[PDB]
RNA sequence: CACCUUUGCUGGCUCCGGUGCGCUUGUGACGGCCCGUGAAAAUCCACAGGAAGGAAUAGUUUUCAUGCCAGGUCGUACUGA
RNA sequence: AUCUUGGUGGUAGUAGCAAAUAUUCAAAUGAGAACUUUGAAGACUGAAGUGGGGAAAGGUUCCACGUCAACAGCAGUUGGACGUGGGUUAGUCGAUCCUAAGAGAUGGGGAAGCUCCGUUUCAAAGGCCUGAUUUUAUGCAGGCCACCAUCGAAAGGGAAUCCGGUUAAGAUUCCGGAACCUGGAUAUGGAUUCUUCACGGUAACGUAACUGAAUGUGGAGACGUCGGCGCGAGCCCUGGGAG
RNA sequence: GCGGUUCUGACGUGCAAAUCGAUCGUCGAAUUUGGGUAUAGGGGCGAAAGACUAAUCGAACCAUCUAGUAGCUGGUUCCUG
RNA sequence: UUGGCGAGAGACCGAUAGCGAACAAGUACAGUGAUGGAAAGAUGAAAAGAACUUUGAAAAGAGAGUGAAAAAGUACGUGAA
RNA sequence: UUGACCUCAAAUCAGGUAGGAGUACCCGCUGAACUUAAGCAUAUCAAUAAGCGGAGGAAAAGAAACCAACCGGGAUUGCCUU
RNA sequence: AAACUUUCAACAACGGAUCUCUUGGUUCUCGCAUCGAUGAAGAACGCAGCGAAAUGCGAUACGUAAUGUGAAUUGCAGAAUUCCGUGAAUCAUCGAAUCUUUGAACGCACAUUGCGCCCCUUGGUAUUCCAGGGGGCAUGCCUGUUUGAGCGUCAUUU
C-alpha cells in the first residue's frame, strides 16, 4: 500500500529514523529477490515510502530550526524568503514610504483635493 | 611584401638564446663595504666551459661578511687563473692578476 | 587508450548502455510512432570523437 | 604525399572534451575551448553567429530553476501553503 | 561480489560490510565495470564462510 | 595400476661437464673527438657544529634484532593493423 | 536557365571482380559446402617474421550462447555481422610526486574595453620547531628562518614483488607460498654508562648497535658520442649419463 | 633507415585525389625520428621553390557585412486579333 | 519592442510550401576546430494486423478468413510520368 | 611612561554587495568595407554591420544658461505638419 | 514466318506526382514584467517492473510533500476495486522539500573523478598517525568590530 505522510507526522524523531532503517533494510531484501524473479513492482511502493519518511524528517527539523530563529533579525538563508534576487534587493515598503520633513509638510498643507464640475 | 627576416628576430620566438647549458651569468660581486674599503678574499674552487661563450668562467667562492655562509660568484677567468688561487676584490687589493681593483 | 582517463571511460560506459535496438513492446503503444533505433551508433560505421 | 599518406599521420588530439560546455572543443595547449570560451568567465557569443547563438541560448535546455519563475510570479511569489 | 556505490572507497566497503552482515573481512578489490557500475571482490576471514553468508541474504 | 569416476592413484629420474675474434645485452677500466665539453627539481644520506638532555643502584639507546597496525583514489578486456 | 530537388533510362548482364608463389582428398555439420569444423596431405612467412608484446588511436571490436534479412564487391552453415549475456580485482605496474622547454594567477602598470604585460617584481606577500600548560590542543612560554602561487613528462627524475598455479574471457592485480617499502604505534632482548654518550686496527679502515638542536658544508639524484680491450648474463654449439 | 634519379615502365573511371615495380641517391651525421613545447594570416615559418602554414597558399579556414557590383554570358512560363 | 510570459486573429503557406525543424530537429551526420546541418506526415470506424489447411529447409506461395473495400496487408489513402 | 589623534594595514572578524545569463526594444563607446558617383581619391553607403561596456519594463529625456522678435510662447516625449 | 525493334491499350511493376487532409509554420493585434552567489543559463553522469530516445526528474531521482478533483493507469505485467474515500491517477494545481558532478563557480587544481588545511565528532592504545560522519576555507568593495604599524604627530611622564 505505502506509508502516508499524514500518519508520520504523529510520530517522533526517533520513531521515525527507526522505521527510516526498517525500510532501508525491506528495500535491499527486494533488490536481492529481483534478481531472481522477472518482474518484482513492490520496490517502488517502498522506495517511495523511503522518500515519504525522509521528506517528514527534514520537515519537523526545519519547523524546529524555524522556531529557534522566530523573531531574530537573521536566520538562516535557506530559511529566507527566495522571491527573485532583484525583489530582495529592492527597498522594503519602509524605506521606500521615507520622505524628508519638507515634504511631509507640503503633503499636508497641500495634498490633492477631491473635487468637481458643474 | 611581407615581413623580412631582420624584422622577424625582435618578436622573439625562434630567435631567442639557447641557455639551458649555461653557467649563468658572469658578474663580479656586489659591490658591497668590504670592496669600498678593504679588500675579501675568495677562493678558485673550478674552471669550467660555458655553453655558448668562448672564454672559460672561474667559479670562486667568498665567505659572507653578514651570515655564516659561503658564496659562490661566477666570474670570466682571465689568462693564468687557476683552481685553488685565492682572489682578492676590493679598494684595498694588490696589483695582481685576478685581483679586482 | 589501455591507459584512459576516467572521464573518457565514463562516456564509454554511457555508449555501452545506449547501443541496444528499441525494446519491442514501445511499438504496442497507444499512437507509437516510433519504428526503430535512429540513433544507433556502431564502431566499424561512426566513431565517437570522444 | 600530401594526401592520403599524410592522413595516416593523424593520431594527436587538438583538442578534448570541455568541462564547461561538454563538446571536444577544449584546445589542449592554449588551455581554452574554442566554442564556449571556457575558462574566460564570460561565455563565447557573436552576433555574426546566429545561428550559434540559438544552438546554446535558454531553452535548449532543462532550465531547471527557471521554467518554475513564470509559474511562481503568476502567484505573487506566495510563501506559505494551502490550507484544507 | 557486490555491486557499490561509485562514491565507495574500500574502507567504507569493509566497514558496511561487517555492519550490515555481522561478517568480518579480510580484504577489498574493486573494480569500476564497462556499464559505469563499481563491483567489490571481498574475501571474508577464514571464521566466516562465504557460501553461508550468502545463503542467509538469501541469493544461490 | 585405476577408467565415457571430482578426475585420479602410486612410483622413478630430474645428474656431471667442455668450448669461443660466436650472437644479443649489461658493465668496467681506458682511448679519440669539439670555437659542440653533452638538463633541472623533488627526494635521500653524510659530515662540521655543539644546542640541549642523560647515570649507580639505577640511568640512557630503536640508524642493532624481534614484535604490532595500516596503505585510499582512477587505469587494467582486446586490436596495434 | 552546364536551372533546383527527387526519380528513372540507354550504355549493360557490359568494363570488370588478374599485385602479395597454392592448393588437394576425405569425413562431419547442414535444405544447401570451392570458401565452416576436424583429420590427412602440399606449401608459405623464415626471428629487420605473416611470431610474441606494447605506445598513440579505437572503444567492447575480447569471450560465450543463439544465429543469417542486411553487410563480408563470388559464397557462407562462418565472422571484427545480427540478438542476448559474461568479462578488466594492485601498498609494490602506471597515474598521482618532481622539475624541463614552456604555460600562468597575484602585487603592480597599460587599455574605452574584451583584456594586455610581467613571474619575483618599486608589496607591510609567511610557516615552522621545542617545551609545556597539564586550564587547551589555541592564545601563552620561548626560539627559528623567510626564498615568492600554480600547471607542465603514462619515453626524463622516482620508496617498495617474486615464483608456481588458476579463467570461456583477468592477472607482476586472483589463489598458494615467499618477500619488501612507506607511514604510524611500541616494548622485549641485545648494546652503552660510576673514565657518563662503544671498542678494535701503525694505517687504509673494521664492527649488530655505539646521544647530537640551530646553522653550515659536501655527496648521491645527475647525464655526450664513437673505438678497441676485459669481465658477466641469456642464447648458440658440444661431451658423458638417465629417460 | 631516410630519400625519390631513370624507365619519361605499371596504373591512369587506379590498390591509391600521388600508389606499384625495377633502377637509383644517402646511409654515423648540417643524420633519422616519437612525445612535450613555441611561432597564427599582410601574420607565421622558409639551407629561398613564392615553398609550407590539416588534399586549401603570389595571402589559410569559418561566419557575417551580402541577395556585394556587373555597360558582360545564360534563361524569362497561355491563345487569337 | 524580430526577446520572455499569456491571449486573440488573418483574402497568409499547406509537407520540394510554410521556420532549418508538422516527425525522438539544431536531431542524425561531417569537420581537429570555429562551424556546417539534412531526410523523414496520411492502413482502417475499429487491428477486426490474416485462426486454420496445404506446398516449401525457410522467406514465402496457394487457399481459408477479417473488413464496406485487401483494386486498404503495416514494402499500407489516392497512386501520375 | 601612559593615553589620544592622523594615516595606513590584517582577520575564515559582524553584516552585506559585484560578477554570469538573456539581449526584441534602450544608454554609451568603438567602427569598416562591399556599394553609389557609370573610373576615383573628398563625398556616399554610415555617424550603419561587426567588436566592447551598462540598464529597465520600458529606457532615455525632462521642469529652460529654451524658443522667439509676436498682441509673444513656456519641462520632456511621440504623432500629423513644417 | 519467328525473334528483335517500335507504337497503342489492358493487367501487373517501378516511382511517389496529383487530389483531399493538417496537434506545424508565418504575419498582425492585445495584455503583462518575472533570471542569477538563497548558486542562473548551459554542461556531464545518473534515475522506471520491463526504455534506446523525446519528455520528466536528482541517490527522496519519469519523483517526495501540500492543495483540488473524485476512480483510474494501460503496451504487457502487477496492484487495487472499504473506491459512500484524509482517496485512484504518466490527472490538475503547487506555497513545503529533495536537488549527484559541474558551471559566473568560490580551499588549491583539472587532458587528474589530483592534492590540501580548519572546527566538531566516531573508531583504531592517538593533541601530533590512519579512517568514517557532519560543518567550513575565493576575489574586489562598503559599514562596523578587533588586533596592530609609522619620530606622520599631540599631550603627559621619564
Ligand atoms: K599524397
Ligand atoms: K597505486
Ligand atoms: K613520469
Ligand atoms: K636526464
Ligand atoms: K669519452
Ligand atoms: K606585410
Ligand atoms: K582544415
Ligand atoms: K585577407
Ligand atoms: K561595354
Ligand atoms: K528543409
Ligand atoms: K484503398
Ligand atoms: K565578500
Ligand atoms: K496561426
Ligand atoms: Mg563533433
Ligand atoms: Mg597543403
Ligand atoms: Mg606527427
Ligand atoms: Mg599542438
Ligand atoms: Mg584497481
Ligand atoms: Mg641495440
Ligand atoms: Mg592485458
Ligand atoms: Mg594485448
Ligand atoms: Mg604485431
Ligand atoms: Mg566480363
Ligand atoms: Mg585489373
Ligand atoms: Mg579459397
Ligand atoms: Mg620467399
Ligand atoms: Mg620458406
Ligand atoms: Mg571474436
Ligand atoms: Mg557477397
Ligand atoms: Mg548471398
Ligand atoms: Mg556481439
Ligand atoms: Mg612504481
Ligand atoms: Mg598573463
Ligand atoms: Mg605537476
Ligand atoms: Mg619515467
Ligand atoms: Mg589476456
Ligand atoms: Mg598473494
Ligand atoms: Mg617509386
Ligand atoms: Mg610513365
Ligand atoms: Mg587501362
Ligand atoms: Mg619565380
Ligand atoms: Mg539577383
Ligand atoms: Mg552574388
Ligand atoms: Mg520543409
Ligand atoms: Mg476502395
Ligand atoms: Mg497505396
Ligand atoms: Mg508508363
Ligand atoms: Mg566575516
Ligand atoms: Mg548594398
Ligand atoms: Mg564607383
Ligand atoms: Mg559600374
Ligand atoms: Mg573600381
Ligand atoms: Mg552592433
Ligand atoms: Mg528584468
Ligand atoms: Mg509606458
Ligand atoms: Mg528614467
Ligand atoms: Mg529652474
Ligand atoms: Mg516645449
Ligand atoms: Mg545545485
Ligand atoms: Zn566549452
Amino acid at each position: 500500500a505505502g506509508v502516508k505522510a499524514y500518519e508520520l507526522r504523529t510520530k517522533s524523531k526517533e520513531q521515525l529514523a527507526s522505521q527510516l532503517v526498517d525500510l532501508k533494510k525491506e528495500l535491499a531484501e527486494l533488490k536481492v529477490q529481483k534478481l531472481s524473479r522477472p518482474s518484482l513492482p513492490k520496490i517502488k511502493t517502498v522506495r517511495k515510502s523511503i522518500a515519504c519518511v525522509l521528506t517528514v524528517i527534514n520537515e519537523q527539523q526545519r519547523e524546529a530550526v524555524r522556531q529557534l530563529y522566530k523573531g531574530k533579525k537573521y536566520q538562516p538563508k535557506d530559511l529566507r524568503a527566495k522571491k527573485t534576487r532583484a525583489l530582495r534587493r529592492a527597498l522594503t515598503k519602509f524605506e521606500a514610504s521615507q520622505v524628508t520633513e519638507k515634504q511631509r509638510k507640503k503633503q499636508i498643507a497641500f495634498p490633492q483635493r477631491k473635487y468637481a464640475i458643474k | 611584401g611581407r615581413v623580412i627576416r631582420n624584422q622577424r628576430k625582435g618578436a622573439g620566438s625562434i630567435f631567442t638564446s639557447h641557455t639551458r647549458l649555461r653557467q649563468g651569468a658572469a658578474k663580479l660581486r656586489t659591490l658591497d663595504y668590504a670592496e669600498r674599503h678593504g679588500y675579501i678574499r675568495g677562493i678558485v674552487k673550478q674552471i669550467v666551459h660555458d655553453s655558448g661563450r668562448g672564454a672559460p668562467l672561474a667559479k670562486v667562492v667568498f665567505r659572507d661578511p653578514y651570515k655564516y655562509r659561503l658564496r659562490e660568484e661566477i666570474f670570466i677567468a682571465n689568462e693564468g687563473v687557476h683552481t685553488g688561487q685565492f682572489i682578492y676584490a676590493g679598494k684595498k687589493a694588490s696589483l695582481n692578476v685576478g685581483n679586482v681593483l | 587508450a589501455a591507459q584512459k582517463s576516467f572521464r573518457i571511460k565514463q562516456k564509454m560506459a554511457k555508449a555501452k548502455k545506449q547501443n541496444r535496438p528499441l525494446p519491442q513492446w514501445i511499438r504496442l503503444r497507444t499512437n507509437n510512432t516510433i519504428r526503430y533505433n535512429a540513433k544507433r551508433r556502431n564502431w566499424r560505421r561512426t566513431k565517437m570523437n570522444i | 604525399g600530401k594526401g592520403t599518406p599524410s592522413f595516416g599521420k593523424r593520431h594527436n588530439k587538438s583538442h578534448t572534451l570541455c568541462n564547461r560546455c561538454g563538446r571536444r572543443s577544449f584546445h589542449v595547449q592554449k588551455k581554452t575551448c574554442s566554442s564556449c570560451g571556457y575558462p574566460a568567465a564570460k561565455t563565447r557569443s557573436y552576433n555574426w553567429g546566429a545561428k550559434a547563438k540559438r544552438r546554446h541560448t535558454t531553452g535548449t535546455g532543462r532550465m531547471r530553476y527557471l521554467k518554475h519563475v513564470s509559474r511562481r510570479f503568476k502567484n505573487g511569489f506566495q510563501t506559505g501553503s494551502a490550507s484544507k | 561480489v557486490f555491486q557499490v556505490s561509485m562514491k565507495a572507497n574500500k574502507y567504507q566497503i569493509k566497514k558496511a560490510v561487517k555492519e550490515l552482515y555481522e561478517v568480518d573481512v579480510l580484504k577489498v578489490n574493486t573494480l569500476v565495470r564497462p556499464n559505469g557500475t563499481k563491483k567489490a571482490y571481498v574475501r571474508l576471514t577464514a571464521d566466516y564462510d562465504a557460501l553461508d553468508i550468502a545463503n542467509r541474504i538469501g541469493y544461490i
